[PDB]
Formats: structure tokens, C-alpha cells, sequence
RNA sequence: GUGAGCGGCAUCCAAGUUACGCAUCAGAUUCGAGACGCGAGUAUUUCCCGCGCGGG
């Protein structure tokens, strides 16, 4: 689906000085800010260098409510990632999936998590018994982390 | 600013609904054909959601008058009855686009597209009568939010509230009147009544000759003929209505232009109907931001003193130039 | 199963055979073809038809009926009022004539009920050995419900309209009796009763006719207007 | 629904003498303006500048239709949410969008739902749930100087 | 026994941030549910349409 956007000089909807008053020097500076705007879009209707405040644009969005699946695979994972994935899941609803953080998109909810061809989802979450050896394994592997491995991995070694 | 004005119409309404429509003789809307199927000009409804006591929302029609309209009958009432003679007592007069821009918001159908100057805007914005509405060619933002005429029904009581509960009706407030056309010459029936046509019987027996020739044809126009049995749908009469009127931050002479055109509102009919007299209405009530205002005498108390002399002294110092300036076309 | 009805409203009460003779004057002039569609004459000829009639006339409280049966008589009715109202508007120019025309819908339909009907006139012989059966009325009641249910078949095959096979029509009674006279020379009255009520096992609607000679607008009645018992 | 608009022209509305008082030129140019329109509209009609005559037709959304506004903040301060709870105290104040001459966009708030808890009253959003946001607020506004302000706004090149 | 035979382009990486479809606009002007179904014309046969009988 498409949606259209629009931007608007705030300078435009003033229409009381009591509006201008936040505004330093007041009604003569927006005088100035609309003479400038007339001033610039004469010579753009003209000559067809800075830009307005008028914007009148769309973007494409696949509509709401649509079901995807992802698809995730870990090459001879130890129980510490899977549960760390797990846990991932777990949280990642409270995520989003990608841009348009004004317009609070890419929200989503996840309904059905399978593990190797079994479905380990609860409404609660990624739970059960097949699970909780992933969960124990990474929660020692969370006790035991330190930031060593992490500098040493960051490390240059020229 | 609030205002909440309660109209009972002592008249039947006609806000005709655009779209052809049939009736038939038994009132019938839209009746299955092959029966007597006569057009019928449908009242103005707007669907809304109402509770009919199941605790469930669906969507009804409600007889309504178009807030536009009413916004004009505003208009025309201040113009016609505040500013014209105001106008006339310094003997000014606005040009023909300025009377247009005055009475419709704008004397061309192509707007300027341009932004007007800040000076311009406030002072436009700042007038009595061009601030309230505002247009022009370069449009300008009107502080006056003039909603639609409401019934007081209980299908209306989600929208309005339930502070008008007690003039509430469950029914239907709609009714068809029939409206016919004999023709003229078909009542000549002796030879003195034609003394004043042309010819008389001659000219008379031509005429409905023609109309015969006419009428020959049924089935497989130019010149119809004056003949009609249609019918039209009229709220019908006594059923009160609400009118809510906001305003976004007026002086005080806008509030006093406003309180004098409800003061001279019942001089004008709402709408429709006026061969037959519809639209006539009585205001019942005014609220001023929950305030009761109205007197028998009208909109008048201490109350609202400041606005009358507002407006008072804004009028007696009223110019067409304002209008001349915000009717001029800057390309 | 339409038959078309044009009434003019001459000022003057007008006689049916009068009326006749003044518009078979007055068509005299206009194109023969329609004169001859109009009282039912073979082109070139001045014959009475043997089918049914289909075009007739008959009386109005100031002037005139024109009943056209079915579709194509009606047809014919709607495609020469305006001739003949502008010939009668040449004739009268010390009245004006004025024309208001009605197209009705018959049908006829049975109903378990007994429907009485009444009819104002009747006309039941023709010549003297006819009336050697009419002689009395033990067998003029058997030719009565004959005619009425040989009108009825006759007009219904004429305008195609399919009729109850179940009928049984009675004759009730009489009120009076007049004259029927064919033409103006013609010294012979025919039969004639005033007043005669019969019962039907149908509901009647539109106009029907019974009688004799179509072509002159006696022995009609209007069903529709006649409401019902 | 379907809202029908239409615009007259006030000089074919104008047919008294004492309308045209106020014209300039009188009679005379509301007969220039008349016989203007009908030669253009003629002339438009012939061929197969625009008049103040229109008729069209604008589509909304009934009244009294209920409505789900989500509204989202990640990892906010007690002067955030109190400055959102204080916008949503006065947000019935102003029109959702569009339609300001005909008063369209006009709203009440049924309920506010503060993280799965109704902080909602009668009288606006009052409790003690909320108590803390709105001193953060308003303690935020009462050191709130504008060189924030010009700070964010200024240009770096 | 093919200048043959043998040989991983592979590993790692956010398209994201910000933006009012808005301002202005009479469904108006005209017209009757009120008119329309016969008490209309003599005595016994005349030219003819289907063929004793139906029928101008």
C-alpha cells in the first residue's frame, strides 16, 4: 500500500500576534520568513538554492496484518546459542522489524515458533520442556561472561 | 469558543438529498417496479452510530441540514442584516469581486496558490466578518467552526450528549408530502374564461392538439408539458434541533457579530421549501460556553454587553477597503 | 390487454348514433385511409366488418367515448384522437373542446365468489326470425347468458387475453325496456331492456361489452368503475 | 458517507434592486458579471477562467464511530510521560483533521490506557499512577529555557 | 597415459533518521389529489357479412 505525506511551513498557520510572540522579532520575522519563501518558489516556478518547508511525498508499505515466516538456521550450534536465540525471540517482539519510527511501523507479534520441526511456542513464549536445556545452558553462559572474550575478539593485531 | 444554539422549527425542513428517487403511491421508497412509481426528492440524512437500547452500535440515517448551509445561513444573516447597513450608513460600496469574495469566499473559481504576508493575515484574520469565515484567493483559515443542524433524537445522542434528553423523540421525524400540477388550459372548459388568450378557443384548441400530438407516444423529453404528480420529504415540523458553533479565539467583536446574528437568525429560513413556506424556525436557547445567554427579547444580559459594544464600535468604523484588500487577486 | 379511452367534452351532451354520423362527416375530409380504420370499413368499401370490432364509440355526461379493445384498436384510438379533436375544434369554433385520455388494463379472472354485475342497456334481437326465438322468454333466457358468454369469449380472443373455462353467467332480473334504432331512416326498433343485473363467477375488470353491432356504444359497461357485491 | 457541496454565485442569488446598492456600478455590473458568466458558459459548452458555481462531493467518516490510537515511547523519561499524559489532558480541545469550516475532527476520549493500567477519570488523567509524571513535568517546564531550542535548530556547517 | 593429473571466491556488514492533504464553498429555484361512466329513444324488417342458424 501507498502512503502519502506532507510537510507544512509552520510560519504559513500563523494568524494572531499572539502566536508570533514566541517568535523573536516577531511579526516582522515572519514577514521576512514569507517574503524569503514567495521571493524563492518565483524564482523556482521561473527558472523551471536552499529548500522549503513544503513537502508533498509517498512511500510504500506492505499492509498490516500480513504473516511471514522466518526462517533462522545455526550451523552445530552449542545449547548456550540455541538458548540464546531463544531468549531473543522471546524479546524480540518488543523490537521492530525495520524503518518508520515516527509512523510506529514494523510492529509485529510472533505466533508460532518451530525448532527443528517442532513447535516450541507457548502464549507465554518460546517454552516448554524440549527447551530447557538451552535455557539453563545459556543462563551459566550469561553467569560465566565476561568482557574478555569480547576485547580479545576485538583486538588488532597490527 | 462554544456556542450551543436549540432550534425548533415551527415549519417542515426541506434539505433536499441530490439523486433521483421513486415513491410510490403508498409511500413506498424505492417500491419494486412494474406498480406506480412517482420521483421522490429525499430529505437530507447523514449516517451515524447510535444505540437503540440493545447496548449495540450500528450505523443510522438521521435527517440532518448540512453544516454548510447552515454556515451560510450565518453568513447571509451578518452580511444582510449587520454589515450591509453598516456599510450603507458611511455610503461605502464593495466592487463585484468583493462582494462575491464577501457572500461566497472567493469571487473565482481558481485560487491565487500563493501565501498571503503576516501583516495581511492578521489583519484579515483580526476582522469581524473575513476572520470568522475567511477564503479568498489566497485562502485564509476562518475562526468559525459551524457544525451541522442536529435533531435532538436518540439517534443523535451520541453525538450531541445527553444534556438535551429531555426533548428527545423515538420515532421517525420524517414525513412525504405530494406535490401535483394541473395544466392550465386543461381547466379552460367555457368560452368567456379564454377571453384573455390570444385567439381563445382557437389558440386553446391548438395548444392541447399539440399536446395530444405529443402524448401519442408511449413506448418505442423536449417540451414535457405542465403536468406532475411527484412527491418530497420534509423533516417533519416541531422537532427540535442543536447547532453548535465553535470559534478559535475571537475578539470580541466576532462574538458580538456572532450574538447579533443569532439575535436577527429567525429572520431568514433554513432551508428549502421557500414557495412553501419551509424552513421557518424560533431559537429556543443559546449557550455560551455553558453559559444560557438567551432572553426572550434575545441574545442580551450583562453577560454579553462587552460583545455588543465591541462589535458596535468595530461596525462604526467599518470600511470596504478591508474587503477590497482581501478580495484583490495578487497574481 | 389494453383498451384506450379518450373522452371528449364537446359542452353538449351528444347522442351516440349522432355522434357517429357527425365524425364520419367530419373524417369524410381527412385521409380515407384512417376513416376506413376508424369505423371499421374494408379499404375502398363501406362494409361492416365480421370479426370483431375493435374501435367503437359510446356515450360521456358531455360528449362522446372512444373505446379501442385491444392493442391494435387502441393503437388506432391513440394515433387519430388528435385528427379528430382538431376537426371537431373546426366544427365548434363557439366551444372549446377539451381531451383528458385513459389507458386501462384489462384482465378478467375467476374467483370461487358469485360477482352480480349490472348493465344499463341491452340489446338482444336482430331479425324477426331471430325473433321468432325470442317470441318468449323461456328461450330468451338461454340466448341471454348465450350472448353474454359469446360477448366475452368473442372480445377476449380478440384482445388474446386467456378467460376462466369454468364460467357460469346468470341473468338475475330487468327494470325497464326501450328501443334500439340502427339508422336514422330504419323505421325497425330492436330489442331493448333498461336495467338488467347478472351474476358471474369472475372477477371483471377493464371495460366489457355485450350486445350487438359494437360499432355504435350501446350495451357497454364499465367493470372497473363499477366496484362489485 | 457521502457529503454533498455545492457553491452559488452570489450575483445570480442577487435579483433586488437594494442588493445591488452596495455594488459599485450598481446594476450595471452585476449585468456585466451575468452576461460574462452566460457567454463563457456557452462558450465552454460550444467548444467540449472558472465560475463560482460548483457541485461536488467530499467522503467522511460517520459520527460516533469508536477509535484506537496507539502511541508508543521507547525508554522515557517521567518528564516525557508526563508531558505526553498533559498533551492528552488537552488533546479534546483541538480537531483531528480536516473539514474546520463544517467542524469536522471533533473527539472525546473514551479511556487512556497507561501500559495495560486505565489512568483515564472524568476529569481527565488523575491518580496517583500518574502523580509522579506530572511533577516531573511540571518541575521540566519550570526550567524549560529556549537554548535547547536554539541549540537543536542551529546548522553545524 | 587430452601441457594432462590435483585445487571452495570464501569469510564479516541495519537503508535508516525527520515531515498535518490542508485551507475556502446554500441542493437551491417553480407548480390544485381533483377531475372522470350513460334513465339520450318504437314495434318487427332493408340493403347484406358468414354458407335452417350465428349478425350492421
Amino acid at each position: 500500500e501507498i502512503v502519502w505525506t506532507r510537510r507544512n511551513d509552520p510560519i504559513l498557520q500563523l494568524g494572531s500576534p499572539d502566536d508570533a510572540a514566541v517568535i523573536e522579532g516577531g511579526a516582522q520575522a515572519a514577514n521576512d520568513w514569507i517574503t524569503s519563501l514567495l521571493a524563492t518558489t518565483k524564482a523556482k516556478k521561473g527558472k523551471a538554492n536552499g529548500r522549503g518547508l513544503k513537502a508533498f511525498n509517498a512511500h510504500e508499505v506492505v499492509i498490516a496484518g500480513v504473516k511471514w515466516l522466518w526462517r533462522i538456521n545455526v550451523d552445530r550450534p552449542s545449547e548456550s546459542q540455541i538458548g540464546l536465540i531463544l531468549l531473543a525471540l522471546n524479546k524480540l517482539a518488543n523490537q521492530r522489524i525495520a524503518g518508520g519510527h515516527a509512523k510506529d511501523y514494523g510492529r509485529f507479534v510472533i505466533e508460532d515458533v518451530i525448532l527443528d520441526g517442532e513447535s516450541v511456542w507457548t502464549p507465554s513464549g518460546v517454552s516448554g520442556q524440549a527447551t530447557e536445556q538451552f535455557f539453563d545452558a545459556i543462563a551459566e553462559a550469561l553467569d560465566g561472561m565476561t568482557s574478555s572474550e569480547f576485547e580479545q575478539f576485538a583486538a588488532s593485531a597490527k | 469558543m462554544q456556542i450551543e444554539v436549540l432550534i425548533r422549527n415551527i415549519t417542515p425542513i426541506f434539505s433536499a438529498a441530490p439523486g433521483s428517487y421513486y415513491v410510490s403511491l403508498d409511500g413506498t421508497i424505492n417500491p419494486p417496479q412494474g406498480a406506480s412509481r412517482f420521483p421522490l426528492t429525499r430529505a437530507r440524512t447523514m449516517t451515524v452510530v447510535a444505540e437503540t437500547g440493545d447496548g449495540v452500535a450500528k450505523a443510522v440515517p438521521l435527517p440532518i441540514v448540512p453544516g454548510n448551509t447552515m454556515r451560510n445561513l450565518l453568513r447571509r444573516t451578518m452580511l444582510k442584516d449587520v454589515i450591509e447597513p453598516a456599510l450603507r450608513d458611511k455610503s461605502a460600496q464593495l466592487s463585484i469581486g468583493a462582494y462575491a469574495t464577501a457572500y461566497a469566499g472567493n469571487s473565482s473559481g481558481n485560487p491565487d496558490g500563493v501565501p498571503s504576508s503576516f501583516d495581511e493575515i492578521v489583519t484579515m484574520r483580526a476582522h469581524p466578518f473575513l476572520g470568522l469565515f475567511g477564503g479568498g484567493p489566497r485562502m485564509l483559515q476562518g475562526r468559525l467552526m459551524v457544525d451541522s443542524l442536529y435533531p435532538i433524537h436518540q439517534f443523535s445522542q451520541r453525538i450531541i450528549g445527553s444534556d438535551y434528553i429531555n426533548d428527545s423523540i423515538k420515532g421517525g421525524i420524517t414525513e412525504i408530502v405530494w406535490t401535483r400540477r394541473n395544466d392550465p388550459i386543461l381547466q379552460l372548459g367555457s368560452p368567456d374564461d379564454a377571453a384573455v388568450i390570444e385567439g381563445g378557443a382557437q389558440a386553446a384548441n391548438d395548444w392541447i392538439t399539440s399536446l395530444l400530438a405529443t402524448t401519442k407516444a408511449k413506448k418505442g423529453d423536449n417540451g414535457r408539458g405542465l403536468k406532475a404528480f411527484n412527491a418530497h420529504e420534509v423533516v417533519i415540523a416541531g422537532v427540535k434541533w442543536l447547532w453548535r458553533i465553535n470559534v478559535d479565539r475571537p475578539s470580541e467583536s466576532q462574538i458580538g457579530l456572532i450574538l447579533l446574528a443569532l439575535n436577527k437568525l429567525a429572520n431568514q429560513r433554513i432551508a428549502g421549501g421557500h414557495a412553501k413556506d419551509y424552513g421557518r424556525f424560533v431559537i429556543e436557547d443559546v449557550i455560551l460556553d455553558g453559559e444560557s445567554v438567551w432572553t426572550p427579547s434575545g441574545v442580551s444580559g450583562q453577560a454579553t454587553e462587552q460583545f455588543f459594544d465591541a462589535i458596535a464600535e468595530a461596525l462604526d468604523g467599518m470600511t470596504s477597503s478591508e474587503f477590497e484588500q482581501f478580495a484583490a487577486s495578487a497574481k | 390487454m389494453f383498451v384506450t379511452q379518450v373522452i371528449f367534452n364537446m359542452g353538449e351532451r351528444a347522442y351516440p348514433d349522432r355522434a357517429r354520423a357527425m365524425v364520419a362527416e367530419l373524417m369524410d375530409g381527412v385521409q380515407p385511409g384512417l376513416v376506413a380504420t376508424l369505423m371499421n370499413y374494408i379499404p375502398g368499401t363501406s362494409t361492416s366488418r365480421t370479426e370483431f370490432p375493435t374501435v367503437q364509440f359510446g356515450g360521456a355526461s358531455d360528449g362522446f367515448c372512444l373505446l379501442g379493445f385491444g392493442d391494435g384498436g387502441g393503437a388506432i384510438v391513440r394515433d387519430a384522437v388528435p385528427l379528430i379533436h382538431a376537426a371537431l375544434a373546426r366544427r365548434m369554433p363557439d366551444r372549446i373542446i377539451q381531451v383528458e385520455h385513459k389507458e386501462h388494463s384489462l384482465s378478467a379472472e375467476a374467483r370461487p365468489y358469485v360477482l352480480s354485475y349490472t348493465v344499463p342497456r341491452m340489446v338482444v334481437q336482430k331479425k324477426q326470425r331471430h325473433a321468432e326465438r325470442l317470441l318468449h322468454e323461456a328461450e330468451g333466457k338461454a340466448h341471454l347468458e348465450g350472448l353474454f358468454l359469446r360477448s366475452l369469449q368473442r372480445q377476449a380472443a380478440a384482445v388474446g387475453l386467456p378467460l376462466p373455462e369454468n364460467l357460469e353467467v346468470e341473468f338475475k332480473g330487468a327494470v325497464g325496456n326501450f328501443a334500439a334504432k340502427h339508422n336514422p331512416n330504419s323505421k325497425v326498433a330492436y330489442r331493448g331492456l333498461r336495467g338488467a343485473v347478472f351474476d358471474v363467477n369472475a372477477r371483471l375488470g377493464g371495460i366489457w361489452t355485450a350486445g350487438f353491432m359494437l360499432s355504435k356504444g350501446y350495451g357497454q359497461f364499465n367493470a372497473t368503475h363499477q366496484l362489485s357485491g
